[PDB]
């Protein structure tokens, strides 16, 4: 289930991001292959283990 | 005003060719032209005849 | 590796206030556009007059 | 006598992939130990407005 | 005539290096034109997204 918990903690790249049909609407249809959306913000990204 | 020939070629024998029609019956053009090019190990000639 | 923590959920303040302050704008882009639909007769209405 | 003319063969072209316009959709890279890598990968991260 | 043997098989590696050096840039035109396929869905699909 890849490591979710790094990526949000991990420093990253700005990059634009145009592409069809929304965003949730791409995702949702889970044209891409791992994705984990929430709705809030995420208390679970500060425990290492 | 299209630059054509003016005059009709020609094709002389060589006279080492006329050996070879005595031998096996066959004048293979410019015969003293690949004796040249087997000693110098050149694959492509120049211009055939 | 803890002072990250503290730099990292700093961060996720910032992005919370950058999606916000650009959400306010683009509310009022939103309801004083809803407002003008509010105002606009259909037009076989209005060149009848 | 059966005179045989001089033999002809076809120059070869020298087709490549960077002179070719396909080469446009590519960004091509070497990389001299990629036998040893199983998969690649790219994570992605999307807040949305 | 011993030498000839010798030159025409130093020619023989040259052709037959060069025939598959040739063919190996026009793989990479091929394979990579054969994922491109794989990623190009039929224009009435993209046209109504």
């Amino acid at each position: 289930m890849e490591n979710w918990s790094a990526l949000e903690l991990l420093p990253k790249v700005g990059i634009p991001t145009d592409f069809l049909t929304h965003v949730k609407t791409s995702a949702g249809e889970e044209m891409f292959e791992a994705l984990r959306i929430y709705y809030g913000d995420d208390p679970e990204r500060y425990n290492i283990h | 005003t299209v630059s054509a020939p003016a005059t009709y070629g020609n094709f002389v024998l060589s006279p080492e060719n006329a050996v070879t029609a005595i031998s096996y019956h066959s004048i293979l053009a410019d015969f003293n032209s690949y004796k040249a090019h087997l000693t110098s190990g050149q694959p492509h000639l120049p211009n055939d005849s | 590796l803890d002072k990250i923590l503290n730099v990292e959920a700093m961060h996720t303040v910032l992005r919370a206030l950058k999606n916000t302050a650009d959400a306010m704008e683009r509310g009022l882009i939103h309801s004083f556009l809803q407002t003008l639909l509010r105002k606009a007769p259909p037009y076989f209405v209005v060149q009848t007059l | 006598f059966e005179a045989i003319f001089g033999t002809f063969c076809n120059r070869l072209e020298w087709v490549y992939f960077l002179t070719s316009g396909l080469a446009a959709a590519a960004h091509a890279i070497k990389f001299h130990d990629l036998n040893k890598l199983t998969t690649g990968k790219m994570l992605f991260h999307v807040q949305v407005p």
